[PDB]
């Protein structure tokens, strides 16, 4: 009467996302990352199948329900650490565009003047 | 339900409960003991290679998949010292900005290991690679403390005694060896030692410049070697 | 004569010739290369008639003596300084006594405090120490062992004697392992199964009031109702049942001692209750 | 924003050849330190003197094992004049026959005769043997202690290389092991190496180095070990018969060959007492007087 | 893309939450078909990790994190080095 209808509604999440595991676990993670060039693009990619497995390691601790969560719990910190790293590259990367256009719609004004 | 249950205490079932007891606590014994074999036959010596086989991924000396490089190669021809670090100050170009007075001051660091007594703040032209190595040094233990390998940065850094800099640069000036033996109290065989251990290192940076094609390093540490092998160091023995 | 002509004037030099025209010699790893060699010559040719030697002579074969004196019970291992032991002690008995030359060997010790019997049975009347390899891992060794291709470096680990009690460990367990899979199963055959289906209920019950205990007893609760007189069940622990009591009296634990130490509202009240079943060996005078 | 707040936020909730040898001897008797005799005196005028050898040997699998105690050396490549005292006369036997050995002896039990049997039966089979010595110093000496004995015999150290095309070779383990992961040539005309020191694979840096080159070491050629005198030796020989498949003999024994004298001197006295005989026996009581002598002085103890 | 996949793994999640809410002590230790379920539906996350062990082919499940960031490490440090240098 309680969790009749939560057994549903748990399994209703793994089948709308079973099949968006075998196409995403279809290459393996060595051939995906060989067709992207771009190293910055792989470290969103490999981060990304840690913190897929990190999600359901925990959740089937969930579903085990053991009341011991603790080394399940700081690897998920860890994965929680490597996308702060990405994120803070990337902004000085835009802007470092940022700083390039300034001269150079500075300087051709100077041109004018 | 215990009340529903069929056999709540019928035909002496808690009897029988003892006799399920003491079968459940005898098969129960058998898989923590199984697993007290079982965690007795894990080899013990792969957990810190895989943290070792992870920092040997990191610096290019080997492939994630396990295939030596010439880094390894290099790693390889190098035993006198550290092979970690040997194999950084060589392909950081360090030795190019050196004389073959200078470099071996900076080989002085790896031929002697024992504690011996503290040097004074040096020329700028030895405390400088000195300070070049030092942050080289201060990376890889940094990798080291990534692979949760239980390192101290200072003992993995200033376990590399440097007061023997300034005996090997004035040695490799022509120097007398009564009068390098009076800058420090440390043993003049256990200098001769070290001489005959910093040959060795030389040695392999004769053979470690072979592998790669760096004959402006060697030809630069041969100079070092006639700055070495000489009146005492090259003598012999009476066993021969 | 052999050396370089620089070399001939060293100090070193100088100053350890009249000890060793007076057949004084000393022996260790700090003189030079040649000057360890030269006086272990005239040892061998006998003619330095003591030595103050290193410890490494120990191990310097084709040269021994009659007497080997000790000035030191202990030494310094850079770790501790220890009383040596028994099969530390025996090899450094070993060096004294010339086989056709001398008839009878002497051990002196030097000794400035009191030993115990059992030291000296221990120490001088010792037994020898354990061959166990400190077997460790290096990164020159890594590289190498990837290098050489058909052994791996697993490969050493197989045949590791630094892995080894663990694997002797082992069939001694399988021996016990092997009793208790026949023990089980003369014990397997169950006459009825639903004693199983039971269990999983018996052990629920046992389970799932299990956290009831937990839950009854809370910090700040059955209060109001701890006047004197009162009855009660008495179980410290779960494990030790008194039975049914009678309440005394309660009073805070109030722990002046050292504030720090912080009490559940269990712990931080004490309530006395007279109980009727305690064991007549029980120490009554050492309870506070 | 944060994703990982998801994981924070809350539940909407509602062995063969064993056995122990006798061998005895007889010392004249003497007084040592002591005002009379250290032990009794034999009616002869000797006092006689016993000790124990014990021998195992590790077999492999799947051999089938004639003992050595029934063996007959019919001919030597090296000769002895002297009396082999049959710990000695075991253990050559079994490298009369090809086989692993480890000695676990004194310094001076006797490790030096046996062993040497394996270097001339290389240059009786017209191969080449190494011998294996820890020190440059012990490997100068037992260059110098072998090169006169035979003469084919070379040095490899990293000090000084000379001969190495040599039949023998005074060398390391750190030459030897070195060259295995070279790949040295000398490889090839191996049947025999001899250890020397095996019991230093107990040193905390050095101890690795023993234990790997022996592994790495091949399974064709037969070993020579000469360790100490210690107690757990035979888990070593299943450490050494498993992994090269070819049998290992130990040679135990307790055999002292000077006899000793254990005084204890105390530091500003004279008294100097015999605590430990000849025969290991503690004497309890003049023991008792050296401690109860308790309320520079080597000059005392020279002169 | 990525944005669409993970936002059906977080409604995942959020449904791993709504399954570990309550206690399933009163309908477990009633029917084995309740026990069953679960331990069918636990299957799958058996089945769906050892999925992302053939894409890598409990102290297993440390010998996995720490070779998932490793070439993470191995990216960042490649990242700031080609700014680094430049």
């Amino acid at each position: 009467e309680k969790i009749k209808p939560y057994v549903r509604s748990f399994s209703k999440a793994l089948d709308e996302l079973k099949p968006e595991i075998e196409k995403l676990t279809s290459k393996s993670l060595d051939e995906q990352l060989l067709l992207l060039s771009d190293e910055r693009a792989k470290l969103e990619l490999i981060n990304r199948y840690a913190y897929v497995l990190s999600s359901l390691m925990f959740a089937n601790m969930k579903v085990l329900g053991v009341k011991d969560m603790s080394p399940i719990l700081g690897e998920l910190k860890r994965v929680k650490s490597y996308m702060d790293k990405a994120k803070q590259y990337d902004n000085r990367i835009t802007k470092s565009n940022e700083k390039s256009q300034a001269e150079q719609e500075k300087a051709k004004n100077i041109i004018s003047n | 339900k215990l009340s529903s249950n069929p056999l709540t205490n019928s035909m002496r079932l808690e009897e029988l409960y003892g006799k399920y007891s003491r079968k459940h606590d005898l098969h129960e014994d058998m898989k923590q003991l199984k697993r007290k074999i079982s965690e007795s036959q894990a080899v013990i010596q792969l957990d810190d290679l895989r943290r070792r086989k992870r920092v040997l991924r990191r610096l290019g000396f080997c492939t994630p998949n396990d295939i030596i490089e010439l880094k390894g190669r290099v790693a390889c021809e190098i035993s006198s010292g550290d092979e970690l670090l040997l194999t950084e100050l060589i392909f950081n170009g360090n030795f190019n900005e050196l004389k073959p007075e200078q470099a071996a001051a900076l080989l002085s660091c790896f031929a002697f290991q024992e504690r011996c007594k503290e040097a004074p703040r040096l020329k700028p032209e030895l405390a400088e690679p000195l300070k070049a190595m030092r942050e080289i040094a201060a990376k890889i233990a940094k990798i080291m403390k990534d692979s949760k390998i239980e390192v101290v940065e200072k003992d993995y850094v200033e376990s590399f005694r440097h007061e023997l800099m300034e005996v090997v640069y004035e040695w490799c000036r022509g120097a007398t060896f009564t009068q390098i033996c009076k800058m420090t109290d440390v043993y003049e065989g256990s200098l001769i030692r070290m001489f005959k251990r910093l040959e060795e290192l030389v040695k392999e940076l004769v053979d470690v410049a072979n592998t790669i094609g760096n004959s402006s390093l060697k030809e630069k540490m041969e100079a070092v070697l006639k700055l070495i092998h000489r009146d005492i160091v090259s003598a012999g023995s009476l066993y021969l | 004569a052999l050396l370089p002509e620089t070399d001939r004037e060293l100090p070193q030099i100088k100053h350890i010739l009249p000890l060793l025209r007076r057949g004084i010699g000393i022996h260790h790893s700090g003189l030079l290369p040649i000057l360890k060699e030269v006086i272990e010559i005239l040892f061998q040719e006998g003619f330095l008639k003591v030595l103050f030697a290193t410890e490494t002579f120990s191990i310097g074969l084709n040269m021994p003596a009659k007497t080997v004196v000790f000035t030191s019970v202990r030494k310094w291992d850079g770790q501790q300084f220890r009383w040596v032991s028994g099969g530390e002690y025996i090899q450094m008995s070993g060096r004294a006594g010339r086989r056709g030359l001398d008839d009878r060997g002497i051990v002196i010790m030097m000794i400035d405090e009191k030993m115990e019997p059992q030291v000296a049975k221990g120490m001088v009347k010792g037994q020898a120490d354990r061959l166990d390899s400190a077997f460790h891992l290096g990164y020159n060794m890594i590289l190498n062992l990837m290098r050489v291709e058909g052994i791996s470096p697993e490969f050493m680990l197989e045949h590791s004697f630094f892995q080894f009690q663990n694997v002797i460990s082992v069939p001694v367990m399988e021996k016990k392992l092997a009793e208790l899979k026949k023990d089980f199963d003369g014990i397997e055959v169950e006459d009825e199964e639903n004693v199983k289906e039971y269990h999983e209920i018996e052990q629920a019950i046992k389970g799932y009031r299990e956290d009831v205990r937990q839950v009854v007893t809370h910090p700040a609760n059955a209060l109001s109702f701890l006047q004197p007189g009162r009855l009660v069940e008495i179980s410290v622990n779960g494990k030790d049942n008194y039975g049914w009591g009678a309440v005394v009296d309660f009073a805070k634990r109030i722990n002046k001692r050292n504030p720090s130490a912080v009490y559940t509202d269990h712990e931080s009240y004490i309530v006395n209750v007279v109980v009727n079943t305690m064991y007549i060996d029980s120490p009554v005078n050492l309870l506070k | 924003t944060d994703l990982f707040d998801v994981f924070e936020e809350t539940p909407v909730e509602l062995l063969a050849d064993s056995f122990e040898q006798e061998a005895s001897r007889e010392v004249d008797a003497s007084k040592g330190l002591t005002n009379s005799e250290t032990l009794q005196v034999e009616q002869d005028g000797k006092v006689r003197l016993s000790h124990q050898v014990r021998h195992q040997v590790a077999l492999p699998p799947n051999y089938d094992y004639t003992p050595i105690a029934e063996h007959k050396r019919v001919n030597e490549a090296r000769t002895y004049p002297f009396t082999l005292d049959p710990f000695q006369d075991t253990a050559i036997s079994c490298i009369d026959r090809g086989e692993s050995v480890l000695v676990s002896a004194h310094t001076s039990a006797g490790k030096t005769v046996v062993a040497e049997y394996a270097i001339a039966q290389s240059l009786k089979n017209k191969q080449r043997v190494i011998y294996t010595s820890p020190i440059k110093a012990l490997s100068n000496q037992k260059y110098r202690e072998l090169l006169a004995e035979f003469g084919d015999v070379g040095l490899m150290t990293g000090d000084i290389t000379i001969n190495p095309d040599a039949g023998c070779l005074v060398m390391t383990t750190e030459i030897l092991r070195s060259m295995l992961y070279r790949g040295s040539e000398v490889m090839r005309e191996v049947a025999w190496v001899i250890f020397d020191e095996v019991h230093y694979m107990r040193d905390k840096e050095r101890g690795v180095v023993w234990e790997e080159t022996i592994i790495l070491l091949p399974d064709k050629v037969r070993y020579v070990f000469l360790s100490a005198t210690i107690p757990n030796a035979m888990e070593f020989a299943e450490w050494i018969c498993k992994i090269h498949s070819q049998p290992c003999h130990i040679v135990y024994t307790n055999f002292r060959p000077t006899p000793l004298q254990h005084y204890l001197f105390p530091a500003h006295g004279d008294g100097i007492y015999l605590v430990v005989d000849e025969k290991s026996t503690f004497r309890e009581e003049n023991f008792q007087k050296a401690m109860a002598s308790i309320s520079g002085d080597i000059y005392k103890i020279v002169k | 893309n990525p944005d669409v996949l993970l936002s059906r793994v977080i409604n995942v999640v959020r449904a791993a939450s709504s399954l570990a809410s309550q206690d399933v002590d009163f309908y477990k230790n009633l029917d084995r078909g309740f026990s069953k379920d679960l331990k069918s539906k636990a299957d799958k996350l058996a089945d769906m990790a050892n999925e992302i062990i053939l894409s890598i082919d409990w102290n297993n499940f440390g010998n996995i994190m720490d070779n998932l960031l490793e070439m993470s490490d191995h990216s960042l440090d490649k990242l700031n080095c080609a700014i680094n240098s430049k």
